């Protein structure tokens, strides 16, 4: 510790591997699609859509 | 059709769903206990569906 840094932890070790697993996730799936009378259209409306 | 134009067609009453239904092209969606005394003082209005 110094007052100045903070905590300047030397934490770094092996003793053993890795706790779980890392993140693989949602991704969320970018979908390549225009807009087309009824597959895809827009909506109308009064407030704002977003 | 109801919600994309919700300043348009909806209103804030059953008697001016009557005047819209009477001067405009319109469909005021109402309860059958009171379409049943609007067909009775008013002979030009009809109740549509069951
Ligand atoms: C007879 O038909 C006419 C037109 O089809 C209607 O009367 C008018 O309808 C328009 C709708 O386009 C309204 O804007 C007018 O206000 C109506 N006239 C009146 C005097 O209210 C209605 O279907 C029928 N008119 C009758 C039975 O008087
Ligand atoms: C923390 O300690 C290491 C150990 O040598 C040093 O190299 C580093 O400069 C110190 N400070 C920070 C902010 O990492
Ligand atoms: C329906 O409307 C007509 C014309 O607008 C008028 O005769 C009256 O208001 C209603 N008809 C009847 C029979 O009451």
């Amino acid at each position: 510790w110094d007052p100045a840094s903070g905590l300047n932890m030397t934490e770094s070790q092996k003793g053993k591997p890795a706790n779980i697993t890392d993140s693989l996730s949602n991704r969320s799936l970018i979908v390549t699609t225009i807009l087309e009378e009824p597959y895809v259209l827009f909506k109308k409306s009064d407030k704002p859509l977003y | 059709f109801m919600s994309s134009r919700r300043q348009s067609v909806l209103v804030k009453s059953n008697e001016e769903g009557i005047q819209r239904v009477l001067t405009s092209d319109y469909a005021f969606l109402m309860e059958s206990t009171t379409i049943e005394f609007v067909t009775q003082r008013n002979c030009n209005l009809t109740q549509i569906g069951g």
